């Protein structure tokens, strides 16, 4: 439950490299790819188990 | 000449590529149609 975003799935250290000024990142169709953490800043890749 | 002929026109196998490109279209477009929020509030079950 990221900052109110709830899903489920593995979270893994991202490689892609996300603006200052970005929170999410997407996919096609809105699939949610990445989220930042509202705590340490550090971004995360989503991925379905 | 027939490797010739197959290889100069890059379109010859295009009634091949053709069910190809429509498969790949088919699942593209049954994908990305789940964006579609079908006049409900949004398109996210999770959300819901
Ligand atoms: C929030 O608090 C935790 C633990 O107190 C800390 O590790 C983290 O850096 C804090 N984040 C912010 C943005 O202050």
């Amino acid at each position: 439950n990221f900052n109110g975003l709830t899903g489920t799935g593995v979270l893994t250290e991202s490689n892609k490299k996300f603006l200052p000024f970005q929170q999410f990142g997407r996919d096609i169709a809105d699939t949610t790819d990445a989220v930042r953490d509202p705590q340490t800043l550090e971004i995360l890749d989503i991925t379905p188990c | 000449k027939i490797q010739d002929s197959l290889s100069s026109t890059p379109s010859a196998l295009g009634k091949l590529q053709d069910v190809v490109n429509h498969n790949a279209q088919a699942l593209n477009t049954l994908v990305k149609q789940l964006s579609s929020k079908f006049g409900a509030i949004s398109s996210v079950l999770n959300d819901i």
